[PDB]
RNA sequence: CGCCUCCUAAAAGGUAACGGAGGCGCCCAAAGGUCCCCUCAGGCGGGACGGAAAUCCGCCGGAGAGCGCAAGGGUAGAAGG
RNA sequence: GGCGACACACGUGCUACAAUGCCCACUACAAAGCGAUGCCACCCGGCAACGGGGAGCUAAUCGCAAAAAGGUGGGCCCAGUUCGGAUUGGGGUCUGCAACCCGACCCCAUGAAGCCGGAAUCGCUAGUAAUCGCGGAUCAGCCAUGCCGCGGUGAAUACG
RNA sequence: GCGGGGUGGAGCAGCCUGGUAGCUCGUCGGGCUCAUAACCCGAAGGUCGUCGGUUCAAAUCCGGCCCCCGCAACCA
């Protein structure tokens, strides 16, 4: 992935966002675009609507699902099967 | 063994190298 | 059964026989051959029971085997599968994970064709 | 009658600590062991093998005892079985035996076990019995690699005294049996 | 007991990988095991043989806290 | 169309109709004689492969099982194994 | 975000099913090309992908660069294997704002189908077929097993 | 009333002798052909009209019921 000499991936733009509402009292839902970045400590608890293309997947964000992208939890796909 | 990546041959078909095929 | 849960193959050169267990390869066979001390080039039906007993003893306490390494396997894939993320709707779905093609092929993840 | 380190062991630590743990006022009141009757219920051995006397003569390693063929009391069709065929082995191991078995398997067997994680605790009979299974005989120390031809479990039955499942936890664990929960 | 059908019971020693000795009675007087009691990790307390990890996932990252705020 | 079982048959026996319902025209060399042991179906719980049901363990269970085949009578204090 | 879907169906291919083989070590002999936020000698940290240094060269000077098959030796001993390298777990490297979808590469573990392929069907007549490596264009990197080239070793057979 | 049947989509075996569902056609996939028919190579699909019963087990033995075929329904 991500090579270690360089540091974990947040749009920032979008990190800041979660600062800031852990401060002033959380938590709402959170439009973001952004699939490309990852999961953080800090993101724990709230819940973000990820878009794939189409739609804001409501995301709710836990402990076991930190080192991911946010685009995992948002498919971009639609299936239901064949025939 | 052209595909095997964990050989001698392997690695020179991938035109890569490592511990099975240093430099 | 005799290391490590497995009844490593008898006349053949102890350092292939290890790789009959689950969790070791040929790697960790040129390993447990040096950080023992033993002759990689002997069979297993030519071992001393000293030589036995410490390769034993070394490959069950350095390395995680058998049941419980199919166990983590296991669980990192239940997990996976249960937070939701892609790589375990692919585990879910039976599909390939690793990005392949799917028009074709991808024969391995989901089994002999089912013709239409 | 031998003494044996197991049956030594109950009337030393495993009696006394029980009358404490529950308080009995009699001394037959306290756990005892009864018998412990192991069953292989084979069947494999139906049509194709009326050959499994191997089986017998490894039980007959095991436990130093012959066992005695169990036999289909009505016939079934999917099972391919008529009534009156050899489908099991059972030995009815008692006292010095009883005792020397478990020993071996307490001591020797049971760790054998692959992947082994404790007894299971739940399988209890309520009645203040205990029943276990092995999936292979290969877990006992008079069995080597060579004289086996196919694998082979059994069914462990092991009858106490004991009024209660709990009275029954005990007198086993004291025993040392290991339990995962 | 019936006499000639029965495997005769002797003193006997199994041997563990351990070096432990287990005095015993068998219908052989000497063998080998690879484990016992005495060795066995889910037998003494609590071995965790290789695996002493803990978990380790998920907050087992910190690599790093370098991240701007 | 002869034979066996139940009902009709009116609490002895017997009792008809082209009245209601089923069976027999075999079988077993042990499925016979005797002596000695043994006790079922089923229910709940427990046990590797083992399942509703294979074999094992426990508790409850007067007989509802079994007795070669129809039915009835009988029957574990055996006629059953 | 899609063009990378996936109950399936066809074409073109790659790597195989092994002992005329596979692996490890040591040792040879090409040609064509490319190369100034470009190729990078040598040096040191890492098993390695690489990373830090750093010499040269607008290149018949310097570098990519080792050619590989071959050769000397040792191992494997006919087994789904030291054949085969798919699939999956995990730890990492690199490019790039960014590798969830959706990159390549490295290391540990996993070691699938496959025992030479039904009806059918393609190519090649001599330095050819077969087999082995190598370079370039495009291009940050790369899903190239494609394409366009280049030499090594080197056949069988054509009655008609 | 008496005899005979109901089984892949079509038409017939299997039933009598209980365990073991078969043949032709059609159907789907692939060949050959420019394409098509033919032809070649592969594969799928019947819990046996039902409901009951005998048995260890029923397409198979037995009974009820539905449906179809054939014969009979005379002296009046
Ligand atoms: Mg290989
Ligand atoms: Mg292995
Ligand atoms: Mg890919
Ligand atoms: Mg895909
Ligand atoms: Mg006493
Ligand atoms: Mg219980
Ligand atoms: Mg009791
Ligand atoms: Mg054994
Ligand atoms: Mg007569
Ligand atoms: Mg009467
Ligand atoms: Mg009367
Ligand atoms: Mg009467
Ligand atoms: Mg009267
Ligand atoms: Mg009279
Ligand atoms: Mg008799
Ligand atoms: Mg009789
Ligand atoms: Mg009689
Ligand atoms: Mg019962
Ligand atoms: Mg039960
Ligand atoms: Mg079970
Ligand atoms: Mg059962
Ligand atoms: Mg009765
Ligand atoms: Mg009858
Ligand atoms: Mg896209
Ligand atoms: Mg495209
Ligand atoms: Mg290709
Ligand atoms: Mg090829
Ligand atoms: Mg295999
Ligand atoms: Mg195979
Ligand atoms: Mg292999
Ligand atoms: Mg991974
Ligand atoms: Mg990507
Ligand atoms: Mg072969
Ligand atoms: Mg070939
Ligand atoms: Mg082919
Ligand atoms: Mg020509
Ligand atoms: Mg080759
Ligand atoms: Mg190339
Ligand atoms: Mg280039
Ligand atoms: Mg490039
Ligand atoms: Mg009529
Ligand atoms: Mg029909
Ligand atoms: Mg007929
Ligand atoms: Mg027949
Ligand atoms: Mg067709
Ligand atoms: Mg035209
Ligand atoms: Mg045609
Ligand atoms: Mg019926
Ligand atoms: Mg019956
Ligand atoms: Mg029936
Ligand atoms: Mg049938
Ligand atoms: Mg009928
Ligand atoms: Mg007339
Ligand atoms: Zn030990």
């Amino acid at each position: 992935p991500r090579s270690l000499k360089k540091g974990v991936f947040v749009d920032d733009h979008l990190l800041e966002k979660v600062l800031e509402l852990n401060a002033k009292g959380e938590k709402r839902l959170i439009k973001t675009w952004s699939r490309r970045s990852t999961i953080v400590p800090e993101m724990v608890g709230h819940t973000i609507a990820v878009y794939n293309g189409k739609q804001h997947v409501p995301v709710y964000i836990t402990e076991n699902m930190v080192g991911h992208k946010l685009g995992e939890f948002a498919p971009t796909r639609t299936y239901r099967g064949h025939g | 063994g052209k595909g095997d990546r964990r050989t001698r041959r392997g690695k020179i078909w991938r035109g890569t190298y490592g511990k099975y095929r240093p430099r | 059964a005799r290391i490590a849960g497995v009844e490593i193959p008898r006349n053949k050169r102890v350092d292939v026989a290890l790789t009959y267990i689950y969790g070791i390869g040929k790697a960790r066979a040129k390993e447990a051959l040096e950080k023992t001390g033993i002759n990689p080039a002997t069979r297993v039906k030519d071992l001393t029971e000293a030589e036995v007993v410490r390769l034993r003893e070394y490959v069950e306490n350095t390395w995680k085997l058998e049941g419980e390494l199919r166990a983590e396997v296991a669980a990192n894939i239940k997990r996976l599968m249960d937070i939701g993320c892609y790589r375990g709707l692919r585990h879910r779905r039976g599909l390939p994970v690793r990005g392949q093609r799917t028009r074709t092929n991808a024969r391995t993840r989901k089994g002999p064709r089912k013709t239409v | 009658p031998l003494d044996v380190a197991l049956k030594r062991k109950y009337y030393e630590e495993v009696r006394p600590e029980l009358i404490r743990r529950f308080g009995y006022q009699n001394v037959w009141e306290v756990p005892r062991l009864e018998k412990v009757v192991i069953n292989q219920g084979l069947g494999e051995a139906k049509e194709d093998a009326r050959i499994l006397e191997k089986a017998a003569q490894e039980l007959a390693l095991i436990t130093g005892q012959k066992p005695a063929v169990t036999r289909a009391k009505k016939s079934i069709s999917n099972f391919k079985l008529r009534k009156g065929m050899p489908i099991g082995l059972r030995v009815t191991l008692r006292r010095d035996r009883m005792w020397i078995f478990l020993e071996k398997l307490l001591n020797v067997a049971l760790p054998r076990i692959r992947d082994f994680r404790g007894l299971n605790p739940n399988s209890f009979d309520g009645r203040g019995n205990y029943n276990l299974g092995l999936r292979e005989q290969l877990i006992f120390p008079e069995i080597t690699y060579d004289m086996v031809d196919a694998l082979r479990g059994m069914d462990i039955a092991v009858v106490t005294t004991a009024e209660t499942d709990e009275e029954a936890r005990a007198l086993l664990e004291l025993l040392g049996f290991p339990f995962r929960k | 007991m019936k006499e000639g059908i029965h495997p005769k019971l002797v003193p006997a020693r199994i041997i563990c990988g351990c070096g432990n000795v287990i005095e015993t009675y068998s219908t052989k007087p000497e063998i080998y095991v690879e484990v016992c009691s005495k060795c066995h990790p889910f037998y003494t307390g609590q071995q965790r043989f290789v695996d002493t990890e803990g978990r380790v996932e998920r907050f087992q990252r910190r690599y790093g806290d370098s991240y701007r705020k």
